DNA sequence: ACGCCAGACAGGG
RNA sequence: GAGUCUGCGGCGCGCG
DNA sequence: CCCTGTCTGGCGTTCGCGCGCCG
């Protein structure tokens, strides 16, 4: 039950805290009894998010709780319901048990409302998990508000009334993914409660209560209250989270201000102003291109590289320690027995990495030296010692390199030595030593970045700005989302917020649609009119009119059934305006696109990248020390699984050889993969397999219970798969 | 590295960071169908649009020569 | 040099139990702290099992490959790496017999429907508790003549 | 995809065994010299860092291009199993 | 070639276009179509960007007809309340009845979106993607413009209260929330379907693997014919098969007996191209031909293995299969990819011989039908006036053979699932085969996969590679032993060795799962039921395992005994012109003095 | 017998039990040579049948737990051999390559079916000891060792490295891999194409064969080593000569969603508006003035006109 | 919790 | 003329 | 003593990859 918590987010790290599991104490819930428990029963109302659940095995069994969802005395999830006596709704709330909410005929929040009067006679109310349509006197109880039938964490989403909940859940779950970005933009439409998840979790720093301010350092921010006192604020400068994300505070105060009650004086790791940010909002084309968005793949704009828009800092913290062995202790130093000198400049200080070193896969992060044989030194290596300085330090480089994949610049470092201040060092652990290390994460084409509603993708191709989608006038936009993506789920909410988000453009404004009562499609086409006096009233001004181009998409356009046929561009571009596209050239031709294509600010977030992305090549390695099957670990990436239905698939196949070869030379076959080494190093043809150590590793197995498996050959005769260790003497 | 402690910074070296050219028809005497081609550029300041323009048309006609020698 | 073409599980006899092995673990001795060495006879003794190390030996009297085959004439180490010492077999001589689960506990018991006894429960009777049996001639009465292969208990016994 | 397989394909009187011999041909190629090629004056393998090729990029790439001719014999017992690569050997230099 | 392939009268769709492909594959050559496949592939991308279609939320339109359908339907809905209110209408009928009002008004609205885009939006960006073979779903499209009607409550009784709204327009607090309830029991049906999905690929390759083409052609020529026209859809009306079906089963098949048929003769081996079982359907129009003889693996005379004209075309190219294919896998694979589609419980059934939820009496006597009216239980009576066969049919059971006519051995006399153990017992196993593949292919048909019968048939084999035994010669009676090794006694005891000892024997039908965990070697065995028993026995007995089919030689890490492995292919040698001559040489040199 | 941390020891649970059965049968030795006091004997014999079940199989009968600290069949020998993740598992499917890589995948629209982008950094490490031989055959290393040691960092590659590689992967190809192998096609072959970062560039028109989007599906990559391997692998395991799927003779390098969309749209003919006469069929005076109704606001250029629409007459 | 197969024993002639 | 030894079983979560 | 029926006894339950923790 208790776990790391997942704190890629603060959101995260706040979920990962609320939800609520069924596998436990085993008394409880078992795993292979589930289907009845997995769904969302009829009274999850207010008390379980019907969204949250996990997909995939584990499913409608782990569950984070709803929104004013709240465990009375004995865990029995109740939520809140105004109550309403007569024709009448009050102020007043109850928190009900889930038993006692069956009693009552409650009704809906969007029931419209004079202030305690009901207004309409056949007004929705759900007696017991069945809806129905009651009557203004039989009107008991009222739902809250539509936020309660949710969780934060979905609460979160534009119009989440216009998406299939099967999606909306990957945008929930998403959101608890989203990575901390040193630009942290709050979305361009919001559903109302980014600034309380910044609050109630603790990202921010709030001011106590009213004053002015003293000092405004990168490090501490102590303001004066009118009480006549005075607090220093220290803030996390940069800190390591559980998952290696960056945790600062950066003060938004400056020198000498009159503060509020409650008022940020630094923004948490991933605060614009006080509002929940994660990802920044981008200009798009919702259109596609050759084929770097053929299924699921985004074209990123360069220009976003340009301006650090999407640029995450990480921090990985490798440790070594050095050992006690009976064979001699393992020294910490700047003495790496055998090669190079510059290999040793970074590690400056005797031993250890300087600070702001940038340290590249396969550098020296901490040097090590113990001890080269088990208890006899070697005959062969004796003579090589000798031959050119038998006077060689006999300890063996153990040392702290870069693993495969990358390092950036040390930041910090941390070493306990010998007389341990208040530490508990494990035993035979004579020190140990930390090195922490962090590195900018500009988006690059491996990244996964994802919008709250659910379409998730990896950028396929990074775009020069030079010849991408660009507007009549020169900006372009940022990423061209694949159409395709969005038929299929059901998700039209991303295809909204790319209008509204079109309006705040270029009416420079932010929005705040709530969940289900949000901003109505009528009055987002009133927001975009307005955006067509910025956009094309500017245009008529500055001095020019409509292009060539700009007419033959309206033919097009006109032929296809956008615009009315008979009125003025300038009328007609404003009706496809309002449809939420516009006019958009080609930028490697200069030719338009032939029918509009709609743009807008879409809100899209950076996905945690694991040491999953940071890919895994194995040539030669590690292996097992009972099963021989290569495995890796720290520096050696490991070997990928073959598994039956891989070798169905090479069985169906004539390919006998290549099947031969994954069960023998490449993973078991101990004088095999020798040979086979040697001989590609040569040119040469490999080795033909000796018998695989799992069989061998089986016999004997199979030897150590009474049962006694020989091999045999033609006619039924022995035949030797251990090559002569068996035989006794 | 000027210093060994120093940190390198992201090069942005366009002096441009818009450009926008519409083609509206204007009027010949005898024939209507013609283009009129007017492009509107911004600049960061290092530079001015002229100038940009010149450069720009100049690296268009050097590419253009670069069709001489055939093989 | 041959190609493995058959296999084949067969039963073990107890001489072919003694065959396969390579000394007799008769105590409880893991490893001795002091020395991460096998204690005694042990679970890990290297006689029984292998070589703990590389090609050498154990007291060094021979150390490399040029007698790879040869036994030491104070100790006998031959050697290979340490893998001699993970393919050898070891045997335990037991009391008295006990026998294989996976025998008896099936669902249709091997030797319950071998041996006409109740297939399930009359195994499990005397196998794990308390009931005894008379081998060749035993010429006196219990009130009818000598039992060839029955079983009688201690005290009528 | 790749030059006539379906030529190739063809040849054969069972596709697992074309496999078969231009593999069988690449290693022959390999071993006793990779100058034992039925085809290399005028057009001929080639690779462009140079047009190197010529000597030992690929072995069944070339395998394949010889097989597409009709120069070599594959049969189920053309020539017995020791006598080959004895023969081979006496004639084919490179090592 | 290039127009005598293609359609130019009709907008290219996925099926156009799959078409293009298949053709230019028999057509050309490999390759060549490899070469168009990229060319389609470049322009399809290029004219894509180009061609500007993307989803707006107006782009989404909903039909002026949806106000009037769900208004005409909201006051019928009245009417259905009002006729309650009285007492007409039971509890029940008032349900059944409103549900029957959405399902066909939902339907309404369906037809009518697409009507307004097929007439006034030809080009509208959400239709075309669907219309487009490209993303889409008539379903889904209803969802955005239409209305999505009826989500089910949490048990699966559908709600009566259906979901007014679309996605275009605000899904509503509770609406959505109903919804709710079925996508949840999606997502945990679609985990568990998953696992079953490996599972079942996973049982199919533990008794198919060993399949493998080895071969000459056998000749033991007892082959399966195709039928092409289906007995009771409606009562008794015969109809021709569709289109799919009967491809699916004659498609690259390989004939057993000539047929002349519209004027063409069709040579016996000859492999019916695609083409050819278009002509035997077009003539089968015309009423020429009611069956097919065609080779196929249920009758194979090869133990272990199958052969080239009985497997027939698909090697993943379109000529006959190569000899050493892995059949076994390519099979269980094709099975159990769809299987995460579907529905399986009953793939499962069938796979496993089983007695299925709905049990149907199947009539082990053939005479004709009769039936009884007392009180409690009613009765279908195949009988004669000699004997009839009792058929104790509850009251719950829908029987619909009736008083009158005849009924076969096996024959459905009451409705639904059938039991495999007596249908074979009363039809024969010829029957039993052939039922299993029709009836499994039931689901996958019903469920939009396409496969092949070769492969259900390869595996269906497999669970009566095994008979029972009635009059013994080597071993004693009651036994289970391999059918094709008593074809082995029973050839020899008569043929090489005298003394007509028959070895009688009973077909026996067993499930894939049975199959698997009783077979010859243990090592196979080992793998999937229990370990523990499996070796129990296999020590008992000393067992030796020959080396025979790709699980028990995969384990060895030894070469598998298909493939190249193949015996047939392991042997090649390859020569030059100048080493012929040099070992002929070699020959010449033998001259002594 | 392992070494841990600090001192801590692991040891395979088997021994636990081993010693279970050794002391009992020497406690009955010992129990059976001092007195033998019937309950006394039989009470051990029974433990000591017990035990004997413990190492062959655990939990048929009861099960044995490790002191205070986890409530755990100790793993019986029957529990080595069989199951899911067992020992007669781990052969049967051989788990691991030594060979391998895997990364996210990334549409490559330019790529053919022949071919697929690999990132060069990953085929450095896959194709290392290919890799190796060459720079020997070349001047950037003297040997094997040394070719090493210039590659264990990142910093120290010379660009004369890449185009050793680049030149070793020449016309060798590597097999692809997709989460769940459902089918044969489940694994395809392909010319890898190095290509920088971190993404691995998949053909669109397989995307169908393996179950793949990209939204961060992950695939992995192996090589084969053998000339033989090889062979099978280009001639009857690449993409490009696996077109048709092994269930149905139909294709499964169809066109895709994003295909098919673009071929689509070039091949529809449109229809407009019919408010006069659509007969051009029959009149030649229906052809004038059809098309001068047309060049007005009346006639468009796809009307419904059996014959010919004048958008058929004018072109 | 479940589902399924195979099993050994006990009740009614 | 380099090669040893460690990373297991399970648990939790997340992607596909 | 036979055949039939009922509880009874034993086994099984996608695949791959990340990360992190623990004796
Ligand atoms: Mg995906
Ligand atoms: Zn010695
Ligand atoms: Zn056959």
């Amino acid at each position: 039950l208790s776990q790391f918590k997942d704190e890629t987010n603060p959101l995260s790290s706040l979920r990962h805290k609320r939800r609520i599991s069924a596998l436990g104490p085993g008394g409880l819930t078992r795993e292979r009894a589930g289907f009845d428990v997995r769904d969302v029963h009829r009274t999850h109302y207010g008390r379980i998010c019907p969204v949250e659940t996990p997909e995939g095995a584990n499913i409608g069994l782990i569950t984070s709780l709803a929104a004013y969802a709240r465990v009375d005395e004995l865990g029995f999830i109740r939520t809140p319901y105004r109550r309403v006596v007569g024709g009448v709704v009050t102020d007043e709330v109850v928190y009900m048990t889930a038993t006692e909410e069956d009693r009552y005929t409650i009704a809906q929040a969007n029931t419209p409302l004079e202030g305690n009067r009901i207004a309409a006679e056949r007004v929705v109310a759900r007696r017991k998990g069945e809806p129905v349509i009651v009557s203004p006197e039989e009107v008991e109880f009222m739902d809250v508000s539509p936020k309660q039938v949710f969780s934060v964490n979905t609460n979160l989403i534009p119009f989440l009334e216009h998406d299939d909940a099967n999606r909306a859940l990957m945008g929930s779950n998403m959101q608890t993914q989203a990575v901390p970005l040193i630009r942290a933009q709050a979305p361009v439409v919001m559903t109302g409660l980014e600034e309380r998840v910044v609050r109630d979790s603790l990202a921010a720093l709030y001011a106590e209560e009213d004053g002015e301010v003293a000092k405004v350092d990168g490090n501490r921010i102590v303001v004066r209250y009118e009480d006549g006192r005075l607090v220093e604020y220290p803030l996390r400068r940069f800190y390591r989270s559980n998952q290696g994300t960056a945790l600062d505070q950066r003060p938004r105060v400056v020198v000498g201000q009159r503060v509020r009650k409650g008022d940020l004086l630094a923004d948490g790791p991933a605060s614009e102003n006080g509002f929940l940010a994660l990802g920044q909002n981008v200009l798009v084309a919702i259109m596609p291109f050759d084929g770097y968005n053929f299924e699921d793949a985004i074209v990123i704009s360069e220009e976003l590289l340009k301006r650090d828009f999407y640029t995450s800092i990480h921090i990985e913290r490798y440790e070594i320690e050095a050992r006690d062995t009976k064979l001699g202790p393992e020294r910490i130093t700047r003495d790496i027995p055998h090669l190079s000198e510059a290999a040793l400049r970074d590690l400056d200080e005797e031993g250890v990495v300087r600070i702001g070193a940038e340290v590249k896969p396969g550098d020296i992060l901490v040097g090590r030296t113990s001890f080269k044989g088990e208890s006899e030194p070697t005959p062969e290596e004796r003579l090589l010692r000798s031959i050119f300085g038998e006077k060689a330090r006999d300890v063996k480089d153990t040392s702290l390199r870069v693993p495969p994949g990358e390092g950036g610049i040390v930041v910090r470092t941390v070493r306990l030595r010998r007389g341990d201040p208040g530490v508990e060092l494990k035993p035979g652990v004579r020190e140990v030593v930390r090195v922490y290390v962090a590195q900018k994460r500009k988006l690059q084409v491996g990244d996964k970045l994802a919008n709250r509603h659910g379409n998730k993708g990896v950028v396929a191709k990074i775009l020069p700005v030079e010849d991408m989608p660009h507007l009549p006038d020169g900006t372009p936009v940022d990423v061209i989302l694949n159409p395709l993506g969005v038929p299929s789920r059901m998700n039209l909410g991303q295809i909204l917020e790319t209008h509204l988000g079109l309006a705040g453009y270029f009416l420079g404004q932010r929005y705040i649609s709530p969940i289900f009562d949000g901003a109505k499609e009528p009055e987002i086409k009133e927001l975009l009119a307005q955006a067509f006096e910025v956009y094309f009233g500017k245009r008529k001004g500055e001095g020019f009119g409509v292009d060539k181009r700009e007419v033959e998409v309206l033919r097009r356009a006109e032929k296809l059934g956008l615009v009315t046929p008979g009125k003025t561009p300038e009328e007609q571009l404003k009706e496809l305006f309002l449809q939420g596209k516009v006019v958009l050239y080609d930028g490697r031709t200069g030719e338009p696109i032939e029918g509009p294509i709609v743009v807008g600010q879409m809100f899209i977030m950076k996905l945690y990248h694991m040491v999953e992305d940071k890919m895994h090549a194995r040539s030669t390695g590690p292996y097992s020390l009972i099963t021989q099957q290569p495995l890796g670990g720290k520096a050696q990436f490991g070997g990928q699984r073959f598994g039956e239905m891989e070798v169905w698939a090479l069985e169906a196949y004539g390919a006998a050889h290549t099947l031969q070869e994954m069960l023998t030379l490449k993973s078991d076959d101990i004088e095999g993969r020798n040979a086979a080494y040697e001989a590609i190093i040569k040119g040469e043809d490999v080795p033909e397999p000796s018998v695989p150590e799992s069989f061998r590793v089986l016999v004997k197995e199979l030897q150590a219970l009474a049962l006694d498996v020989q091999t045999l050959d033609e006619k039924d005769n022995p035949v030797d798969i251990f090559e002569g260790l068996a035989s006794k003497r | 590295k000027d210093r060994i402690n120093a940190i390198p910074v992201d090069a942005v070296f366009s002096p441009v960071r818009r450009v926008a050219f519409q083609v509206e028809d204007t009027r010949l005497g005898q024939r209507t169908d013609l283009d009129k081609l007017t492009l509107r550029i911004w600049t960061d300041g290092s530079v001015t649009p002229l100038e940009a323009l010149n450069q720009a048309v100049e690296i268009l006609r050097e590419h253009l020569t670069y069709f001489s020698n055939p093989q | 040099k041959k190609e493995v073409r058959k296999v084949r599980i067969a039963l073990a006899s107890p001489e072919k139990i003694r065959s396969w092995s390579y000394g007799e673990v008769e105590k409880p001795e893991t490893i001795n702290y002091r020395t991460l060495k096998p204690e005694r006879d042990g679970l890990f003794d290297e006689r029984i099992f292998g070589p703990i190390k590389d090609y050498e030996c154990a007291c060094g009297k021979y150390k490399r490959q040029r007698f790879e085959g040869k036994v030491c004439e104070r100790c006998g180490v031959e050697v290979t790496k340490s893998i001699v010492r993970r393919y050898r077999m070891g045997h335990i001589e037991l009391a008295t017999p006990a026998a294989h689960i996976w025998f008896v506990k099936d669902v249709p018991s091997k030797i319950g429907t071998l041996l006409d006894l109740s297939a399930t429960e009359l195994e499990q009777v005397l196998y794990f508790s308390k009931y005894i049996v008379l081998d060749p001639k035993g010429a006196i009465l219990n009130g009818v003549p000598v039992e060839k292969r029955q079983l009688l208990t201690d005290e009528e016994y | 995809a790749e030059p006539g397989i379906d030529k190739l394909f063809g040849m054969v009187d069972s596709k697992y065994r074309l496999t078969v011999v231009v593999a069988k041909r690449a290693q022959q190629l390999l071993r006793h010299g990779f100058k034992n090629t039925v085809l290399e004056p005028e057009e001929r393998p080639k690779m462009q860092t140079l047009e190197g090729l010529f000597d030992d990029p690929n072995a069944v790439t070339w395998a394949m291009k010889e097989l597409l001719t009709g120069r070599l014999v594959f049969g189920e017992n053309l020539v017995p199993e020791d006598r080959l690569q004895k023969e081979m050997e006496r004639l084919y230099p490179v090592e | 070639v290039a127009w005598e392939l293609i359609q130019l009268d009709v907008p290219q769709e996925k099926n156009s276009l799959k078409d293009l492909v298949y053709q230019a594959f028999l057509r050309l050559g490999m390759e060549k179509t490899a070469r168009l496949l990229d060319a389609l592939k470049y322009y399809g991308f290029t004219f894509s960007t180009t061609s500007g279609i993307t989803i707006g939320i107006d782009d989404a339109v909903i039909p002026e007809e949806k106000k009037q359908y769900l208004e005409e339907a909201d006051r019928k809905l009245l009417q259905i309340e009002q006729a309650y209110e009285m007492g007409f209408l039971t509890d029940r009928e008032r349900y059944d009845q409103i549900l029957q009002l959405w399902t066909e008004t939902t339907e309404k609205v369906t037809q009518a979106v697409f009507k307004n885009f097929e007439e006034n939006y030809p080009f509208n960006p959400l239709y075309v993607m669907a219309q487009s073979g490209a993303r889409g779903n008539p379903q889904q499209i209803r969802q955005l413009c239409g209305l999505r009607g009826l989500m089910q409550k949490p048990s699966g009784e559908t709600f009566e209260v259906p979901v007014r709204s679309s996605f275009r327009e605000g899904l509503t607090v509770l609406e959505y929330f109903i919804s709710s309830h079925g996508a949840r029991k999606g997502g945990a049906d679609t985990a568990l379907r998953t696992a079953d999905s490996g599972y079942l690929t996973r049982k199919l390759v533990d008794v198919t693997h060993e399949i493998v083409v080895r071969e000459a052609d056998c000749g033991t020529t007892n082959y399966i014919s195709v039928p092409l026209f289906q007995p009771d859809e409606v009562t008794r009306s015969l109809r021709l098969r569709k289109r799919a079906d009967i491809e699916a089963g004659l498609y690259g098949r390989v004939l057993a007996r000539e047929v002349e048929v519209l004027g063409v003769r069709l040579e016996e081996g000859r492999y019916l191209s695609m083409d050819d079982v278009h002509l035997l359907i077009k003539a089968a129009e015309a009423g020429e031909i009611q069956e097919v003889p065609v080779r196929s693996p249920l009758t194979c005379q090869t133990r272990y293995g199958v052969c080239q004209k009985c497997y027939g075309y698909d090697l993943s190219m379109a000529r006959p299969v190569s000899i050493g294919e892995a059949v076994g896998i390519v099979a269980a694979q094709s099975i159990g990819e769809p299987g995460t589609q579907l529905g399986l419980p009953r793939v499962i059934e069938l796979f496993e011989a089983r007695r299925p939820k709905a049990k149907a009496v199947i009539s082990e006597i053939d005479g004709v039908v009769r039936i009884e009216e007392t009180e409690e239980k009613l009765s279908v009576f195949v009988e004669s006036e000699g004997f009839s066969k009792e058929y104790k049919l509850p009251k719950e059971a829908r029987l619909l053979v009736k008083d009158g006519d005849y009924v076969e051995a096996g024959q459905p006399l009451t409705r639904g699932a059938i039991d495999p153990h007596q249908l074979l017992e009363a039809k024969g196993p010829e029957a039993v085969e052939r039922y299993l593949v029709e009836e499994i292919q039931k689901v996958y048909r019903a469920q939009g996969v396409k496969l092949h019968d070769k492969h259900i048939e390869i595996v269906v084999r497999q669970m009566m590679k095994y008979v029972e035994v009635t009059d013994p010669g080597d071993s004693r009676l009651l036994e289970g032993q391999v059918l094709e090794k008593w074809d082995v006694e029973a050839l020899n005891e008569r043929l090489i060795a005298e003394g007509k000892t028959p070895v009688a024997w009973k077909p026996l039908l067993m499930g894939v799962t049975k199959s698997a965990l009783s077979t010859k070697s243990w090592l196979s065995a080992a793998s999937f039921q229990n370990t523990t028993h499996v070796l129990t026995e296999a020590a008992i007995a000393g067992k030796k395992d020959e080396l025979i089919g790709l699980k028990e030689n995969v384990i060895l890490g030894r070469l598998i005994p298909a493939g190249t492995g193949s015996d047939f292919v392991r042997f090649t040698q390859v020569v030059d012109q100048k080493t012929l001559k040099a070992i002929e040489e070699a020959r010449k040199e033998a001259v002594e003095a | 017998m392992v070494q841990v941390d600090g001192g801590r020891f692991a040891t395979s649970d088997l021994n636990d039990l081993y010693r279970r059965l050794i002391n009992r049968n020497n406690r009955l030795k010992k129990l059976l040579a001092q007195g033998a006091p019937e309950i006394i004997i039989r009470n051990e014999k029974r433990m000591l049948q017990e035990a004997v079940d413990a190492l062959l199989d655990n939990g048929r009968r009861g099960a044995p737990v490790t002191n205070p600290g986890s409530d755990r069949p100790l793993r019986s020998l029957t529990d080595i051999l069989s199951g899911k993740q067992g020992r007669f598992r781990q052969n049967l499917l051989g788990k691991r390559v030594d060979y391998s890589g895997r990364s996210v995948i990334v549409v490559g629209p330019q790529l053919k079916l022949h071919q697929c982008g690999l990132p060069k950094r990953m085929a450095l490490e896959l194709f290392k000891p290919f890799l190796l031989k060459k720079m020997e055959e070349k001047g950037i290393a003297p040997n094997v060792k040394a070719a090493r040691r210039m590659l264990e960092r990142q910093r120290d590659i010379k660009d004369e490295v890449w185009d050793a590689l680049e030149e070793v992967i020449h016309g060798k190809v590597v097999l692809l891999n997709r989460a769940p192998t459902l089918h044969r096609l489940g694994i395809q072959a392909f010319q890898p194409v190095l290509v920088e970062g971190q993404s691995i560039q998949l053909h669109p028109l397989v995307c169908e064969a393996f179950n793949a989007d990209f939204d961060g599906d992950q695939m992995a990559v192996h090589v084969p080593l053998s000339s033989f391997a090889q062979a099978e692998a280009r001639i009857q395991m690449l993409s490009a000569h696996n077109l048709l799927s092994p269930a149905s003779g139909e294709p499964l390098a169809k066109p895709s969603r994003d295909i098919i969309l673009g071929l689509y749209y070039i091949t529809q003919v449109r229809k407009e508006k019919k408010g006069a006469g659509l007969e051009f069929a029959t009149p030649e005076e229906a052809l004038a003035a059809h098309e001068r109704g047309e060049v007005a606001l009346n006639a468009p250029i796809k009307v419904a006109g059996r014959e010919t629409s004048v958008g058929r007459l004018k072109y």
